[PDB]
């Protein structure tokens, strides 16, 4: 056999908060419903919380 | 007319200082526990952020 590896994950219905930069490429995302911090980011619609 | 005596009157006055703090969850108030409704509520998320 060769020397290649692959990984398999399963999509699930989730809410996400994506960030489109100036040039129009998604540079970052937040997984709403991952943890309380991401939950607050989801609720407040921001990637930073004071 | 000049007073010749006095009384020491104690008056009680009540002032409300605060009221019950309250918080509201849009998702479970409007779209109680159904995912189909909550998906439709994403486009109105800004309103809840208000
Ligand atoms: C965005 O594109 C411009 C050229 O069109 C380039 O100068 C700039 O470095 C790019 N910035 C990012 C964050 O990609």
């Amino acid at each position: 056999a060769g020397a290649a590896a692959y990984y398999v994950g399963y999509l699930q219905p989730r809410t996400f908060l994506l960030k489109y930069n100036e040039n129009g490429t998604i540079t970052d995302a937040v997984d709403c419903a991952l943890d309380p911090l991401s939950e607050t980011k989801c609720t407040l619609k921001s990637f930073t919380v004071e | 007319a000049i007073p010749t005596n006095f009384t020491i009157s104690v008056t009680t006055e009540i002032l409300p200082v605060s009221m019950t703090k309250t918080s509201v969850d849009c998702t479970m108030y409007i779209c109680g526990d159904s995912t189909e409704c909550s998906n439709l509520l994403l486009q109105y998320g800004s309103f809840c952020t208000q």
